[PDB]
């Protein structure tokens, strides 16, 4: 036992992540290298009042009430269109430790670009959701669907609760069930259409959500497809979570004071950006003492936490039956496509009648299926359950390493992506073409999709990455780091 | 996102270097006096600070709320509405010590009052917080 | 059928009350009059910080804080003091229509009185509660009592859940049962103490109340000692009322804003003071369309309206299985002592239980339940039931006599009371001495129980008043209102 | 019962007129100046209406509210203390009329303006629906 510290979270292990608050004389750069860039963007949307060639709306017939506002337009012409030749690059490969790439290149300043003919290849990439090391096209786990491929096809032409029901359906819908240890499960076609097509089967006029600020556009989409009032809580924040949580029960609508008619929470294991895991017992502490109920999202979690990974529940090592709904995908650890939803069998069923997605939206195809199944046989017992010790000594090594280099590091320590901070809009622009130089990719994320100051990198780990290719990368960032002075910790 | 903008970190110690750099680049103009110097910085700084706040609306980027803020200027927008804030309060003090030292520098004139005193009126009149969604006969 | 107005208020007969508005010149001259006197008592008690002799407080072994506000009592010395001659005064004979009054003065300006020996007979009263005339010591009625006063005694020594419970008690709560035709019956000592004992027996502290400006001190005090919410709604007014029942329900608890527990009205049947008549369809079609309760008060209005006259309910002909609990007394027609509340069975069953009233204070006395029982079979079916028709004759002269005379009576015009309206606070203490010259003894209704602007008087009809014991007044009363110009009327 | 005494019909004109007594009163004096005849009638009209509203706390009678208001002057106590109300208003306009008709007369002098400024200074300070319940170190 370690933590019971005030809410009853009871606590195994230490718990350890590292928020570091960004330095003074790096901030005020930022804003001055933005101020420079939102100053030409009014200069060259000046130029354009007479006639870098535009998408050009036709005159031939229209003319019309035009179609796009100009001016929210700005961000994706002026910051995004000059930097836009990183995180679009095409491989050519199966995405595992080495990557053949494609090269592109634009003498129109990315307004146009064009294949020379260039294949750039042997490069370790760390951008790609491939934690189990699941994408390769050799070894009998992807043997398996091709003997599936060549007998049942590539997808029905049809729906779950029309004709569209293969056995393997019902199979994989148990062994999820067993996999996660719950009751009964649930398939869906992908991860994106799970959360906006069965959040709003849920929750419906009278509820109230309660999500966090960093979700993801699924979460975020469900909750405005149902009609139900939306309240965020700051992002690990247990004590303004129960903030919230107390006024929501002692007060009701805004409108009426009638009760609520029943309240949830949207939260995610591992959050993508700022890689971090949730308070989760702090969170199975204050549910049980507010009557709340709670959706939890393993996308990122599952295959990655927890010894033989299975997800954040046995990573804190507690029961699946306190969690009201489980959902988490198959891209993101398995090499496939689609998403589960886990829970009670009286919820699966309800959602196995009104679903969205079973009465509308066709369902998986077929060999992808057995990927998942053979994928879930390799972890439950061939490149197996090794990995995820693999994977952890990965990261735990990863992460002390870049730390004590003098970088900057968010989230908890044991988690897998690694976010690593920018902050100048140029050392966006400059650090996705100067790594591919290195021999190596990764993604840059930008400014709208985090704040103003966070404008970071990201790494994504991989149990298919062993010590020489991880160390060869650890040797590429201490240039690069030293030519950019992004050296911004303090120790 | 436009609603933390202003709530993040250290966006004030910046706006006042913006300003401080705004008035060493017009210190150092040849055929211009020391008093109309504080007179030209106290009209383009609430200039700026109208039209980057009370004239134009929306996002340059693209908003996932359908536009919700579409017909919404900068400062009406700020904290999702919610006026007495912390810091919608430090961008109504700052024009003040800017109207002061124009008040110190330019030795009272007449004219330094007239033209130092509209610029500062015409940015607090819309920072009326019951003057939060009315446009006078346009915008 | 005659009203169905906006409310469902279904009305058979016209209602026909009058509340003349009072005249502007009349008004301000009655500030004046209070403006002298209010002068004079700062005057008064500044010549008292020497020493009309007063209480004289002990000083033996006192003077601890001091007991009394001084300015708590000033009205009561300085406007009643000077002029508490009347509403005081002695009587030493039967209270029917001829009444021998004790003659007193003061040579001590009213401080100190002294009965010389003097029998004013043959006053006319207009100031007693003898409406069918029962208050005599004649006739088989009341002889039946004396039967029951030879036998029984004058009072139990126990109480009504301990030893104390005659058979003649188990009878008089069969006999108001089959009276008003509701299920069960319960008798009390006296009106009083049933409003101060039962209603806290009823709403609790959740509970909401929604009394009249003006009822009594009875009804107040009975929601004072229940802890509950108590709001004041305007007299007669369905409007008002019908504002808070709304918000009543559409809110609820100040602090809270949860349901009210229950709610009830607290409503009289015939106002003593400024003698009118509930809007009582209109508040039975309201109750229904809120859910409320309804507490009624028959303490005038039985035995004085109806034909047979058996309350409102009769008179206004409606069933008595809509009000929940009724209540009245048996001193304002009956000429006996005590109350009852008539019920549902189970309403009566609970209070025969939780009574603050039947379980502590000792009940009625003997004979005089025997005078309610008399006065009731006569009523039944021998001074009996045409007096009623006799007073609802008298009421009826009266009531238009006085008002083409040039008076200004208040009320609706059926009701037996008959609100006289002084102004100026002289008026007052003239027109009691002036009536008591004119053989005629009248009730004067003063300041602090009225508003400013009201200071009236008021006269009690009665059937044992005949038409020359009437006129005979009227002839009077001519002289009178001509002598003080108290003919404010324009009609 | 002191919270329907100023909402009672024709108190309002009653007012009025116990002041018009008062100036012609105070008009028939042999011995005084139409300046300070003004001077005075706005000193003993606020003098009154202190006396009578923030100074005499209860009831003339006796309350069966147990005395709840017994620690509690009579503006305090009006309309059972909802301060912004048709009658309360109408007590705050009249003497700001006695005091522009001082101000009409005696010629603006610095001395009737010292005098018949703090009388009415005096009045409207408890006034103040935030100074509902302070009392200055007494009563």
């Amino acid at each position: 036992i370690h933590h019971v510290t005030q809410n009853g979270g009871l606590y195994k292990r230490p718990f350890n992540e590292a928020f570091e608050e960004t330095p003074m004389l790096v901030a005020v750069l930022t804003y001055v290298g933005y101020g420079v860039l939102t100053l030409f963007g009014y200069l060259r949307d000046f130029l354009r009042y007479w006639r870098c060639h535009h998408a050009t709306e036709r005159e031939e017939q229209k003319d019309f009430v035009s179609l796009y506002q100009d001016f929210e337009n700005f961000y994706t012409r002026n910051l995004y269109m000059r930097i836009r030749d990183n995180w679009n690059r095409p491989i050519c490969s199966v995405p595992g430790a080495r990557v053949d790439i494609m090269e592109r290149q634009s003498h129109d300043y990315n307004w146009s670009f064009k294949y020379t003919g260039n294949i750039i290849k042997g490069v370790i990439n760390m951008g790609s959701y491939n934690y189990l090391g699941f994408a390769r096209n050799t070894g009998s786990c992807q043997e398996a669907a091709a003997k599936v491929l060549e007998e049942y096809g590539a997808g029905v032409c049809s729906t779950r609760q029309e004709i569209g029901n293969l056995d393997k359906h019902e199979e994989l819908e148990e062994l999820v069930a067993r996999f996660l240890g719950v009751e009964a499960a649930m398939a869906y076609g992908m991860g994106f259409a799970t959360n906006s097509m069965n959040i709003p089967a849920l929750v419906g006029k009278g509820c109230l959500i309660l999500s966090d600020e960093l979700n993801h556009a699924s979460l975020v989409l469900g909750a405005r497809l149902s009609g139900a009032t939306i309240r965020i809580f700051k992002h690990n924040n247990m004590q303004s979570l129960e903030k919230l949580l107390k006024d929501a029960i002692v007060y009701g609508q805004p409108r009426t004071r009638r009760p609520w008619k029943k309240i949830l929470i949207l939260v995610e294991g591992i959050y993508s950006m700022e890689g971090s895991i949730v308070r989760l017992p702090e969170v199975i502490a204050l549910k049980k003492k507010y009557k709340a109920y709670l959706y939890l999202d393993e996308a990122h979690s599952i295959g990655a936490l927890g010894p033989t990974g299975r997800g954040v529940v046995e990573y804190f090592g507690l029961d699946p039956e306190d969690v009201d709904v489980m959902m988490g995908t198959f891209t993101k650890s398995f090499g496939a496509s689609g998403g589960y939803i886990g829970g009670k069998k009286e919820l699966i069923d309800y959602l196995r009648t009104h679903s969205h997605s079973a009465v509308y939206a066709t369902s998986l195809s077929p060999p992808v299926v057995e990927q998942i199944i053979t994928s879930m046989k390799c972890i439950m017992g061939s490149l197996g359950k090794e990995c995820v010790q693999q994977l952890a000594e990965n990261t735990r090594y990863f992460r002390r390493r870049l730390k004590e280099m003098g970088f900057i590091i968010y989230g908890n320590e044991d988690s897998p992506v690694v976010p690593l901070m920018l902050y100048m809009p140029a050392k966006i622009g400059a650090f996705g073409r100067e790594m591919l130089k290195r021999n190596i990719g990764v993604v840059v994320v930008g400014f709208p999709a985090t704040p103003i100051i966070e404008s970071r990198a990201r790494f994504c780990l991989s149990a298919a990455h062993t010590k020489e290719i991880l160390d060869t990368a650890l040797k590429e960032i201490d240039e690069v780091g030293d030519l950019l002075q992004l050296k911004y910790s303090r120790h | 996102p436009n609603t933390r903008v202003m709530n993040s970190r250290g966006i004030w110690l910046s706006y006042v270097l913006a300003i401080g750099l705004l008035h060493i680049v017009l210190l150092s103009i040849p055929f211009v006096s020391v008093p109309v110097v504080w007179t030209l910085t106290n009209l383009i700084h609430n200039m700026g600070m109208y039209i980057f706040l009370h004239t134009v609306k929306g996002t340059p980027f693209e908003t996932p709320d359908q536009g919700k803020a579409r017909l919404l200027t900068h400062w009406e927008q700020m904290d999702y509405g919610v006026q007495f804030t912390a810091s919608r309060k430090f961008l109504t003090i700052t024009p003040i010590v800017l109207y002061f030292l124009t008040s110190f520098y330019t030795k009272y004139d007449q004219i330094h009052f007239v033209l130092n005193t509209v610029s500062l009126m015409s940015v607090l009149i819309p920072k009326l917080p019951q003057l939060h969604g009315v446009r006078i006969f346009g915008i």
